[PDB]
DNA sequence: CGTCCGAAGAGATTCAGAG
DNA sequence: CTCTGAATCTCTTCCTCGTGTGGTCAGGACG
RNA sequence: GCAGAGGUUCUAGCUACACCCUCUAUAAAAAACUAAGGACCACACGA
């Protein structure tokens, strides 16, 4: 009754089964704002019934506690009323089953939805790393005063939008929103209403909903751009930026502060996330809330627009692919009659075949790309010009909205070799694509991968939650008890090498860190940075400029503090533009930051100089 | 020739590949398992009469007296499949065996038995597989998986790797018997043989030879080579054979008649073996050294004093060699070592083995298998015997027999059922070769070496526990008891026996509860093939090896149809063209293949045997003389795809479809989508619920018709007939003259069960399929059974489908529904739900049925009735009471909170002795009157028939048409016939009416019995009240919707008709998909799917045009054989000249709905097919159409891709999930939520969650959710009435969980305190 | 009516080569 | 001859939340 | 309203989480009203 996961520690303990808690499906909603959730009228009811019969008392509706829960019971209308006040401004907590890192509950301001179903905002769904099939989420109401204020201080979702494992933002667009976004910021050589000058971003979309101008289509905008370069200040600067209709209609969105440069390119979803972080950065937290919601609202109207539709005719299997399929059939005939003759080994025959079917399969992935983007072909008012496609697979692959490149070429191109369960390359890969018909032995070794991926999976969250709980308990006896720490001794940060390219620049690394001690310029005996700052993102961009090659660094190992971390020992949260403030949890963010991926984690001379220098 | 229901609708048939082979009824597996194990067999091998013969002597211990089988019978079922369902009580065939006990006299077992006593003893209820093939055990359905087991025999693993930490090979050889104690040998590193029986501690492997009384130096004969020396006087010459030189360098130089061969130092030759042995020399010069480090093989002896020289498998020394000198002997035998190959491992574990005696290896293995208790010698032999040598104890199966043979290679394949020594020296040898090189080791994963176990397995295994146990205790009784004082049937008691078949059936790990909510789940369910079980892998003990596919699953299981989640490939399902052999191993049937021609018969294959043949691949192109096109065809020899020549084939798969299991076939386009998708939609696919409307699939595999035919659901006319008469609770059908039986046959009647409860809650309905007047052929589908439509299986609506986003309503997964779909009720899904109220006995008086509750409303009372049971066909809602019960001095029964729906019927079951109520009365004689009525109708239907029959033959024998009209209708014997073969036909009909009116009124007799006795109940309660509510499921946001080809998502919100995107024709597109979920998860076939669907629907609007306005028929006709010839050549080939052109607009009529195509699974139709298919229709061929927004009403740029396809609703529903709590009651623990239940109660916050929140800057929530919202008695109380106050105000104290954990540690006698 | 009979690794515990 | 480093033998879990189904010491008669 | 009982209803209602009034040894002019207790193991399924 002690010991093990049935015992009462981690049963009854450690996690307590809590009341005021409700749970049932998700569902998008999409019409919410970011920190608002939809939640069903009966579930809200449920929930909130010792705060209803509190007000139907104060109301002076029921005398008697009893005679409130007569009128609940028959749902009269003045209940729902009741029901309205409190759900107005009191925070619930949204909560997905398995919560793998911080960000796994967060609050929401409910909005009271006629249904069943519980609706959470698209863009956190992200986050949450929930999708809609069935998903579930726990629905736990605070009680005291404190306990609100503290979901509305923390918990809510704007409060957070930055993952507390790194400072990418969390909330960046993922399916729908993003591929919206590369709609419009996508250029057509030839399009309805092209050539034209627009006096702004009023007239792009007046131009663009009357139908006469086509969404993506080249054309000279005056823009007024905003600079943050004033002090606390804004400056208005009119220019006239040749774009796109729909980049200059996405204009009107974003905020003064960020410049046009952001979204003048094609904004795929590395893009739109490096635009949310440079929005957070630069006007901070609630401009960037707003901004992501109308974001997400114009990406799912233009998305929608778009109707960039899944077609069988949209992927294209390559013209190249039955020569080169023949060409490497060829090839593995030779190889076959040279085992036969006894050229060659048993061994170094199987290993001649897997590598000229990878490089005729390398060859495929290639003509299929090229088919996909390259051969789209539309005229410039002359004989012929050439284009980025606007077939549907491309539009989703190079946005990065879904998938990759490796699964466009399993749906149109050569699927490749495919693993044994031992792990061993199968000989014959499988030539046939999944839009062609596939065979039934090639179905049998895909369904070995398949088989071997899913049991893969199963290891890995089992895996990774131990690991994760592990994780937790070695941590959880760390908080920022002391402001500053005063400690010289620090670790040295310099940028990551394996031999190829850095894998991580210094400014990566070092950025969120307070200096170990003050750095000097490449002029020899100059304070570049002084030995406590905290480096911001200008500073880091600074330290860029100058090029330093290595920064000593204040660790939380080289703090000295007893039974706790230093604030400037830690350096910045994560979770939010600042020194980290004191007294708050490293150890636990840090556990469920490294536990997190685990379920992603998969389960199992001479030297050149790469450039001069 | 297409039967009636195929003429009714016939689906167009994709696939150039021909079918050689039909296929077989998937329920044959657990059906043929049951038939072989309650038949009957004389031969008594795999039944239940084989379990009797295998244990019944029934000896007294020196009494004389023994009880021997002689038959068993199974009396008929008390109750019927229906009645036993209602009622709760097991489906079971009484079990009464005759056994005959005879007595000898005593002191003389030569001598005769002095008497033999006869009886019948009725002996155990064992359960009977119904039809459908589910064993009914509590009223519910149960059929028992077949579990996949690991044969009993020798096996042995590698175990390479981690062993020993540096890289060393461990192989061991397992033993496993059927029943038994398990044999294991192992090789330590140190290379000693050492055997661990039944996982105790390893001892060495030798101790068992001398338990087998072999000799230590018939041990070394066995398993070693002896190597003869003769003392020579030229320094000991020895005999040697140059075959025992090769794989060892030369030790010393080698010179036979003066030549040397091989050099000091040299690397002994082929060349110099071969050299030797033309000079054939048998004696060689050999050195001192090399006899030193020889062993010698046997034990020697001084000739002068007996006392031995050498010791045997001891080392040779000088001194030693100077000892054997002075002994003289001619003959020196020695072991043959070869460190290259041939190891002397049986040396070395020999000399680890403390044992030199048979005695003292017995005590050892004594002391080993029961530590703790001293050894005796008599004990310890009759221990070793009855591990290993006893048939009672220890049980081969013949299966296991043949299995360890055939490992082992031996001739013979039935062998005695007792391990033997030969058989254990043989595995040691074995082993020993495979640690030399010779051989390989085999594979556990390998489904050759896996066999099935089907439920009659298990039965009989669990029937001889049932009668070993017996048997002990009437050998105990018998001896005790004096001879001739009671006759054998008090001695047999039935309890033990029938406990442990009932245990066996009601409660184990694979007599799993049944899924009835498809007839695609329920055969997948009953095909479902399991490795866990008794006897079987656990989930946690089980590999990572054993979850992956072997390639020879292959046509034997469907790799893609396996459960996600904590067993993943450990429950794959059967596939569909799978057999079980007589031993349980899987078949897959394969074409004999001659050289040049595919020949048509089949042989199937174990997976065994198919490693030594070459299979051809399913998609091989056939000339249709037997030739391959191709020269060179893709096969799978080996387990591993490779190019082969025609000649070289020798077999060939029987079809396209035997990979997939039944689950995963019905998904078309299967080669197109990706495994795991096919995956995940082939387990969707048992998870639909059906529809209030059952629609045909407009794109579909073809073998739906196969699903449903063999499935229960569907009612199948027993022998073809015209109907005359059709209803929807009942089919009657008038026989043909040709099909129905000479005598007795009557005419059929078929008994549609309507609207009944399933295990999962889902309505079973057949509703009837064919009109009156319309013939019905042999094997033919009546009434469509749950989710069938016209005898094709249809677990879900289909709808037109655009692939979209929709301003984010389907943002990743989420689907979206037009509220048209909602309007015509195509996902609304009758529920009924069962809910129980029982009577109890109690203290202070029993607990009332009365309709009066004290403090309760006249409006809720008002819907019950007088004796208080609601009125049947009611209306009620969440809250409302059902039945009224009052405590003893309130516990009414009430509709849970959020259900809605009315009660079908209401069913009440009354113990013995104790009245029954108004109500119950009421509902007893109303049963009564039906089943009468019921009864009285088929009497004379059967009337009916049976003078129809007869009047056809009072035409001959001179009896007047007007002459028969005035004698009365029942009795037309008095009429006077011509004497004839038809006269005695009729006098002997005549005669069996009479007999039949006799049991007719006895079975109305009968039948009013069964009614009148009250129902049993479990004791402690006087009457049981079930009444059934059947709720109306309208399609929700929130709900599970899964297309086949594993698509699943939620309805977001159930956009209005006007919302919804419209085409240029003006329909609306009922579902709105995300296209983003497509490239991610490569369920290609979906958009292929979409895309047939369009095809189809194009072709069933142009016929519902040309039905809308008054056409030819021969303008339809043409049509569709257009549409049905389609360019590209077909199997099907349907012709509509065959046609009666009555048919032809019966046809159109079916067709204007939707045109249903079949698409094979692995043959489907190729995209130019596609294409062609819609170019026959006004449909574009790229398959997007232009769609313009409803609301804004300009048409999408880019245009989207709209197609209708086909969609499931799943049972996970969400009304059924949303659980909102604000209080509940609490546990023991006081922890309030008491679990995540159906009833009301609160989630769990678990450990992640706290972690969650310690990681936010969270606190006071984190103390709440800890203390005052779960287990703080006064801290809940406090903040109920500070809440209820308005002012939210919280006090700690201390979580009741904490007290528990300090008083519980208390407990263990660990002083826990808390500091002040 | 009341009343007595695989698997992975860590740690302890043998274990054993070598002066 | 007494420990050395090694090989063997023994604890200790091995995700995390739902929703439905079923099965669970059993004293037994006697003063 | 804090220890009990009575009252107009409906056996009993003294705050039991609980609904009205009276007083410290005595029972009625009076309408809205009433109930606080219960586990594990297996199977299957969703994430
Ligand atoms: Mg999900």
């Amino acid at each position: 009754m002690i010991k093990g996961k049935q015992g009462r520690f981690r049963q009854n303990l450690l996690g307590k089964r809590v009341d005021y808690s409700g749970r049932s499906v998700i569902t998008v909603g999409p019409y919410l704002r970011l920190h608002q959730c939809g939640l069903p009228k009966k579930m809200a009811l449920e929930l909130f019934k010792p705060f209803i019969y509190g007000k139907l008392e104060l109301r002076g509706l029921a005398t008697t506690i009893k005679a409130a829960k007569k009128m609940v019971e028959r749902e009269e209308a003045v209940v729902w009323d009741i029901l309205d006040e409190v759900i107005r401004e009191h925070p619930v907590l949204l909560n997905r089953a398995p919560t793998l890192h911080r960000l796994g509950i967060q609050a929401f301001e409910p909005v009271l939805i006629e249904g069943k179903a519980i609706q959470l905002h698209p863009l956190v769904c992200a986050a949450y790393n929930a999708d809609f099939d069935g998903d579930q989420m726990a629905v736990h109401v605070p009680l005291t005063l404190e306990a609100q204020l503290e979901a509305r201080a923390l918990m809510m979702s704007t409060n957070n939008i930055l993952s507390p494992a790194n400072g990418e933002p969390i909330i960046v667009p993922s399916q729908d929103v993003v591929l919206g976004l590369y709609y419009m910021t996508r250029d057509c050589v030839n399009a309805k209403g092209e050539g034209m000058v627009l006096t702004g971003p009023k007239e792009a979309e007046r131009l663009y909903r009357s139908g006469l101008a086509s969404l993506h289509a080249r054309v000279k905008v005056r823009i007024t751009e905003y600079e943050k370069d004033a002090n606390g200040e804004l400056v208005a600067k009119t220019s006239l930026k040749d774009t796109t209709v729909g980049r200059a209609i996405l204009w009107m969105i974003v905020p003064k502060g960020l410049p046009y440069s952001i979204v003048n390119q094609a904004l795929g979803k590395k893009a739109i996330s490096k635009m949310l972080n440079t929005c957070y950065r630069i006007l901070g937290l609630k401009p960037t809330v707003i901004f992501a919601d109308q974001i997400m609202y114009t990406g799912f109207a233009y998305a929608a627009r778009s109707g960039a539709s899944v077609g069988i005719d949209d992927m294209v299997i390559p013209e190249k692919k039955h020569e080169i399929i023949s060409e490497a059939e060829a090839e593995v005939a030779e190889i076959q009659e040279q085992f036969q003759s006894g050229l060659v080994t048993a061994g170094e025959r199987y290993n001649k075949v897997i590598d000229i079917w990878a490089a005729a399969n390398d060859r495929v992935s290639k003509a299929m790309m090229d088919n996909l983007q390259t051969e789209t072909v539309i005229n410039r008012d002359g004989q012929e010009e050439k284009q980025v496609s606007f077939n549907s697979i491309y539009m989703m692959a190079d946005s990065g909205a879904r998938g990759s490149a490796a699964q466009i070429r399993q749906l149109a191109g050569m699927r490749g070799l495919m693993a044994k369960p031992d792990g061993s390359i199968i000989e014959t890969p499988i030539t046939a694509n999944f839009r062609e018909g596939l065979n039934v032995l090639q179905y049998f070794i895909s369904t070995h991968g398949a088989r071997k991926g899913l049991a893969d999976t199963a290891l890995k969250t089992a895996n990774s939650g131990y690991l994760t709980r592990r994780l937790v308990d070695v941590a959880q006896d760390l908080v920022v008890t002391e402001d500053d720490c005063g400690t010289h001794e620090g670790i040295m940060m310099t940028p990551v090498i394996e031999g190829g390219d850095v894998k991580e620049p210094l400014r990566d690394r070092v950025l969120g860190r307070v200096t170990a001690e003050d750095v000097l310029k490449p002029g020899t005996a100059d304070i570049l940075v002084p030995r406590n700052t905290l480096l911001h993102e200008q500073w880091c961009d600074l330290l860029e400029e100058n090029s330093v090659d290595a920064v000593k660094v204040r660790s939380v190992v080289s703090c000295d503090t007893d039974f706790g971390v230093c604030a400037h020992c830690y350096g910045r949260d994560l979770a939010r533009g600042h020194i980290i403030n004191k007294g708050e949890a490293i150890g636990v963010i840090a556990a469920q930051s490294i536990g997190e991926p685990g379920t992603q984690l998969t389960m199992r001379s001479s030297i050149q100089v790469k450039n001069k220098g | 020739v297409y039967s009636y229901t195929e003429k009714k609708r016939i689906r167009k048939d994709f696939g150039k590949r021909p079918q050689v082979l039909d296929v077989p009824y998937l329920l044959s597996i657990q059906l043929d398992s049951f038939q072989k194990f309650i038949e009957q067999d004389p031969e008594g091998q795999y039944g239940l009469e084989a379990a009797f013969r295998s244990v019944f002597p029934i000896q007294s211990y020196s009494g004389n007296s023994e009880l021997q089988y002689v038959s068993y019978r199974l009396g008929e079922p008390v109750f019927d499949v229906q009645e036993c369902q209602i009622r709760g009580v097991t489906y079971s065939a009484p079990l009464r065996v005759k056994l005959r006990l005879v007595i000898y006299e005593r002191e003389a077992p030569e001598g005769t038995v002095k008497d033999i006593k006869e009886q019948e003893v009725y002996m155990g209820e064992i359960p009977l597989m119904t039809d459908n093939g589910t064993f009914v055990i509590n009223g519910t359905e149960r059929v028992i998986v077949s579990q996949l087991h690991r044969s009993p025999g020798v096996f042995f693993d590698s175990d390479k790797g981690k062993t020993h930490s540096s890289g060393k090979v461990l192989y061991n050889a397992r033993i496993i018997p059927y029943r038994g104690s398990w044999l294991d040998f192992e090789f330590d590193p140190k290379d000693n043989l050492f055997v661990r029986i039944d996982r105790r501690r390893k001892l060495p492997a030798t101790i068992i030879l001398r338990a087998l009384n072999y000799t230590t130096e018939q041990i070394l004969d066995l398993f070693f080579e002896k190597v003869i020396f003769e003392i020579r006087d030229n320094k000991l010459q020895m005999e040697l054979v140059p075959e025992r030189l090769r794989g060892e360098t030369a030790s010393f130089d080698i010179e036979a008649n003066g030549k040397v061969y091989v050099e000091k130092g040299r690397r002994i030759t082929a060349r110099h073996i071969r050299q030797l042995e033309k000079d054939d020399v048998k004696l060689i010069e050999v050195p001192v050294e090399y006899i030193a480090g020889k062993v010698v093989a046997k034990d020697y002896i001084d000739e002068s004093t007996g006392e031995l020289i050498c010791a045997a498998n001891m080392e040779l020394s000088l001194d030693l060699l100077a000892k054997l000198s002075q002994s003289g002997h001619k003959r020196i035998e020695t072991l043959f070592t070869n460190d290259l190959d041939h190891g002397p491992y049986i040396s070395e574990t020999l000399r680890v083995d403390p044992t030199n005696d048979r005695l003292s290896a017995l005590v050892e293995i004594y002391r080993m298998m029961r530590p703790g208790e001293p050894p005796t010698r008599e004990a310890a032999e009759s221990l070793f015997e009855n591990l290993f040598f006893s048939e009672d104890r220890y049980d081969l199966s013949a299966v296991g027999r043949m299995k360890f043979n055939r490992s082992l290679l031996r001739e013979e394949i039935e062998g005695s059922g007792i391990l033997s020594k030969d058989d254990i020296i043989d595995v040691m040898k074995k082993l020993i070769d495979i640690r030399n090189g010779k051989g390989e080791v085999d594979d556990i994963d390998h489904l050759g070496n896996r066999r099935i176990r089907s439920v009659g397995e298990m039965a009989e295994n669990q029937f001889r526990v049932g009668l070993v146990r017996v048997e002990r205790a009437v050998k105990e009784r018998l001896s005790l008891g004096d001879l001739d004082t009671l006759m054998p049937q008090d001695m047999i008691n039935a309890k033990p026996i029938s406990a442990a078949v009932k245990e066996f059936f009601g409660s184990s790990q694979l007599s799993q509860f049944m899924d009835q909510n498809n007839p695609l789940s329920e055969i997948t369910h009953k095909r479902r093939i399991s490795a866990l079980g008794p006897g079987g892998l656990t989930r946690e003990r089980a590999g990572f090896e054993v979850r992956d596919v072997h390639p020879t699953h292959y046509g034997r299981v469907c790799p893609i149809e396996t459960p996600e989640g904590p067993n993943i490939g450990l429950i794959n399902s059967l596939s569909v063209y799978a057999q079980t052999n007589e031993y349980g191993f899987l078949e897959t049937p394969y074409r004999k293949v001659t050289d040049g021609v595919v020949t048509d018969e089949i042989h199937y294959l174990s997976a065994i045997e198919e490693g030594n043949y070459v299979i051809a691949q399913a998609n091989s192109n056939l000339d249709e003389e037997g030739h391959f096109v191709e020269d060179l065809v893709t096969c799978r020899s080996k387990g591993e795809s490779s190019l082969f020549s025609r000649d070289q084939v020798d077999y060939m798969d029987v079809s396209t479809q035997q990979v997939v299991s039944v689950g995963a076939s019905l998904i078309p386009f299967l080669e197109h989508d990706d495994a795991n998708r096919a995956l995940m939609g082939a387990n969707m696919q048992r998870q639909a619920v059906p529809t209030l409307r059952a629609d045909k699939p407009l794109v579909g595999t073809g073998m739906e018709r196969a699903v449903a035919v063999d499935s229960g659901v569907t009612a199948v006319a027993k022998r073809g007939g015209v109907v005359q008469y059709v209803d929807a609770s009942r089919i009657v059908i008038k026989v043909n003259e040709d099909e129905m039986y000479p005598g007795e046959a009557g005419i059929d009647i078929y008994n549609l069960t309507k609207y009944t409860r399933s295990n999962q809650n889902t309505c079973i309905n057949q509703m009837p399929c064919v009109s009156l007047g319309e013939p019905v052929e042999r094997g033919d589908v009546l009434a469509d059974g749950p989710s069938t439509d016209l005898g094709e299986l249809a677990l879900g609506q289909n709808m037109r489908v655009a692939f979209m986003p929709w301003n984010g309503y389907n943002f990743e997964d989420s689907i979206l529904v037009s509220e048209r779909v909602v309007q015509e009720d195509r996902f609304t899904t009758i529920h009924i739900q069962e809910l129980a109220c029982v009577s109890r006995d109690t203290k202070l008086g029993p607990e009332e049925i009365t309709a009066d509750i004290p403090n309760v409303g006249e409006a809720a009372l008002s819907k019950l009735d007088e004796s208080g049971i609601v009125y049947i066909g009611a209306e009620v809602t969440g809250g409302d009471i059902l039945v009224g019960k009052v405590t003893p001095k309130d516990s009414s029964l009430r509709v849970p909170n959020g259900v809605s729906g009315t009660v079908i019927d209401v069913q009440v079951f009354t113990r013995d002795g104790v009245e029954k109520d108004k109500r119950a009365l009421e509902i007893e004689e109303m049963q009564l009157k039906q089943a009468k009525k019921d009864l009285s109708e088929e009497l004379q239907i059967l009337e009916a028939g049976l003078f129809s029959r007869i009047r056809a033959v009072l035409v001959a024998g001179g009896v007047e048409a007007e002459k028969l009209d005035k004698l009365p209708r029942d009795r037309w014997l008095e009429l006077g016939l011509t004497d004839e073969e038809k006269q005695n036909q009729l006098e002997q009909l005549a005669e069996q009416y009479d007999e039949l009116k006799h049991e007719f009124e006895k079975k109305l007799e009968a039948k009013r019995r069964k009614i009148t006795q009250g129902d049993d109940l479990a004791p402690g309660v006087l009457k049981i009240v079930k009444v059934y509510l059947a709720v109306k499921r309208r399609i929700q946001p929130g709900d599970k919707m899964a297309g086949r080809h594993g698509n699943k998502g939620v309805i977001s919100k159930i956009n209005p008709i006007e919302d919804m995107p419209y085409d240029e024709n003006g329909t609306p597109v009922d579902i709105v998909l995300n296209p983003l979920g497509v490239p991610s998860r490569m369920n290609i076939g979906q958009i292929l799917e979409t895309h047939l669907g369009m095809a189809a629907k194009g072709i069933g609007d142009k016929i519902n045009a040309m039905l809308k306005q008054q056409q030819e028929v021969a303008k339809l006709r043409e049509f569709i054989q257009r549409a049905y010839d389609l360019g590209a050549d077909v199997r099907q080939k349907v012709d509509l000249s065959t046609f009666s052109d009555e048919e032809v607009m019966r046809l159109a009529e079916n067709l204007r709905k939707g045109m249903p195509i079949a698409t094979p699974v692995f043959d489907g139709a190729k995209e130019a097919e596609i294409k062609e298919l819609l170019k026959l229709g006004d449909l574009p061929t790229s398959g997007q159409i232009r769609l313009y927004d409803g609301r804004t009403g300009e048409q999408f740029e880019r245009p989207v891709t709209v197609g209708y396809m086909y969609m499931l609703k799943l049972n996970h529903l969400v009304d059924d999930k949303m659980h909102a709590r604000s209080t509940g009651s609490y546990s023991l623990v006081t922890q309030q939520p008491l679990g995540g239940k159906a009833q009301f109660g609160g989630q769990r916050f678990g450990e992640m969650e706290v972690w969650a929140l310690e990681a936010y800057g969270a606190a006071y929530t984190l103390q709440e959710m800890l203390t005052v919202k779960s287990d703080d008695v006064n801290g809940r109380t406090k903040m109920y009435k500070n809440i209820v106050d308005g002012n939210h105000q919280m006090e700690p104290g201390m979580p009741e969980s904490f007290n528990v954990l300090l008083k519980e540690i208390r407990s263990l006698g660990i002083n826990i305190e808390l500091e002040d």
